[PDB]
């Protein structure tokens, strides 16, 4: 009935593919919503339907205008109807290894980890969640599904999806709770070097802490404490 | 000039015009269907093309606030909700050099006539609605001010200022 419903408000002449449904609805379409046909410039787009996500794309365009901070495109808005059309990130990582979110990345590392390009690319995972923590925002639900790469030539430029959960927040415990949840989603792998990920995830997130200066390194002394304290009361005591 | 649809509106044909060398505006302005739109706040067709559908989304599912579609897409290029600041910072002005010519057509649309019913109104060189042309007359500075971006914000080239405006007009 869901598709239905979204193939009537979308019409015949927008082709839709369905690609996830959780507890909202996720497409794919090579449709752009707006500009002329052959007019725009990539091969296809996200359309994400809430049978929210007026919070949702607030949070992509505010994130968008700071500077190294790496989200999706906010193509297009209805609030009316509960629909955010987004730019398509990632692509299929060869071999079969799947969507290249950070969880099939590493799943595709995980007998040989230990090269420059895994290493690299986990710290500026972490670069990316440190530029969100220093600019008082929140992620809400910090997976390793929600973490996306895109292809830059031999190397992969994290990117942050899903802001459903987001929001505003100068609180460090939010701060400690969203590298908690990371770090537990990496963990859950049972993976022998899920801790080395995390260590180098935590390299680029005090990297950025430390590149502003004192203030930087007192805020960064104060979340990583909190965080600590987090990982202490998550488990049975 | 451009006769599009937006996809989920396939019945509404939308024409789009650039002028430059415009001689008249003032007397364009006094004479004020047809939204006559001031370029130097347009930086490409994803920016004027975000918000006709903005402004169809609006209409059939919302609120129009405006007399007709075309001075609704006026309201829909703004960032802010006052009607009467989006028409005076939008809208063409005494001392436009170019302007836009947009109307939206609620059958096919006689392009022959248009042309002639626009070569009627504006006094200046009708040059192909692109972004090439676009390029040529935006005002950058002005756009920052109006749009309120902060001065942090730097982007590399035009697609990503366009990102921001279209931001701005998603969620107006
Ligand atoms: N911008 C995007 N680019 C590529 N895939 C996406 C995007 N947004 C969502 N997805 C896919 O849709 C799934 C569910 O998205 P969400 O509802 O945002 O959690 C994600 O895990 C991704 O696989």
């Amino acid at each position: 009935e869901f598709i239905d419903k979204v193939s009537s408000y979308l019409t015949p002449d927008v082709d839709i593919a369905p690609i996830s449904q959780g507890a909202a609805i996720v497409f794919t379409t090579t449709t752009h919503p707006y500009l002329p046909r052959a007019k725009d410039s990539h091969q296809k787009y996200i359309i994400k339907y809430r049978p929210r996500t007026l919070n949702e794309s607030r949070l992509l365009a505010k994130l968008y205008l700071i500077p190294g901070l790496c989200v999706p495109q906010l193509i297009a808005c209805d609030p009316y109807n509960g629909f955010i059309w987004l730019e398509f990130l990632g692509e299929d990582l060869p071999g079969g290894h799947g969507f290249s979110n950070l969880k099939n990345f590493l799943w595709m590392h995980d007998q040989d980890p230990y090269s420059d390009l895994v290493a690299t690319t986990l710290r500026k995972v972490g670069r990316q969640i440190g530029l969100l923590h220093w600019n008082d925002y929140c992620h809400g639900d910090l997976t390793s599904s929600n973490i996306v790469l895109v292809r830059d030539g031999a190397r992969w430029t994290p990117h942050l999806i899903d802001f459903g959960l987001g929001s505003v927040s100068n609180l460090v415990e939010d701060k400690g709770v969203d590298l908690y949840v990371l770090e537990r989603a990496i963990l859950s792998t049972h993976s022998k070097h899920a801790e080395k990920y995390n260590a180098w995830i935590m390299e680029g997130f005090e990297e950025v802490y430390r590149e502003q200066g004192a203030k930087g390194a007192k805020k960064l002394k104060e979340v990583t404490k909190r965080f600590e304290e987090v990982r202490l009361r998550g488990r049975k005591r | 000039m451009v006769v599009s649809i937006i996809p989920q509106f396939p019945d509404i044909k939308v024409s789009l015009a650039l002028f430059e060398q415009v001689k008249n505006a003032k007397e364009i302005r006094s004479k004020m269907s047809f939204a006559f739109i001031d370029p130097r706040l347009v930086c490409s067709g994803e920016q004027m093309y975000s918000a006709i559908y903005k402004t169809l989304i609006e209409v059939k599912y919302n609120k129009m606030r405006t007399r007709n579609l075309n001075s609704e897409c006026v309201l829909c290029l703004s960032p802010t909700s006052n009607i009467s600041d989006a028409f005076l910072k939008f809208g063409i002005k005494d001392d436009s050099s170019q302007l836009i010519c947009l109307k939206f057509h609620t059958d096919d649309v006689d392009k022959e006539q248009l042309r002639t019913i626009m070569t009627s109104i504006v006094k200046g060189q009708e040059i192909e609605f692109n972004d090439d042309n676009l390029s040529r007359f935006y005002d950058e500075a002005l756009i920052r001010k109006i749009y309120k971006l902060s001065d942090d914000f730097k982007p590399q080239d035009v697609n990503g200022l366009s990102r921001a405006l279209v931001d701005a007009i998603q969620l107006r």
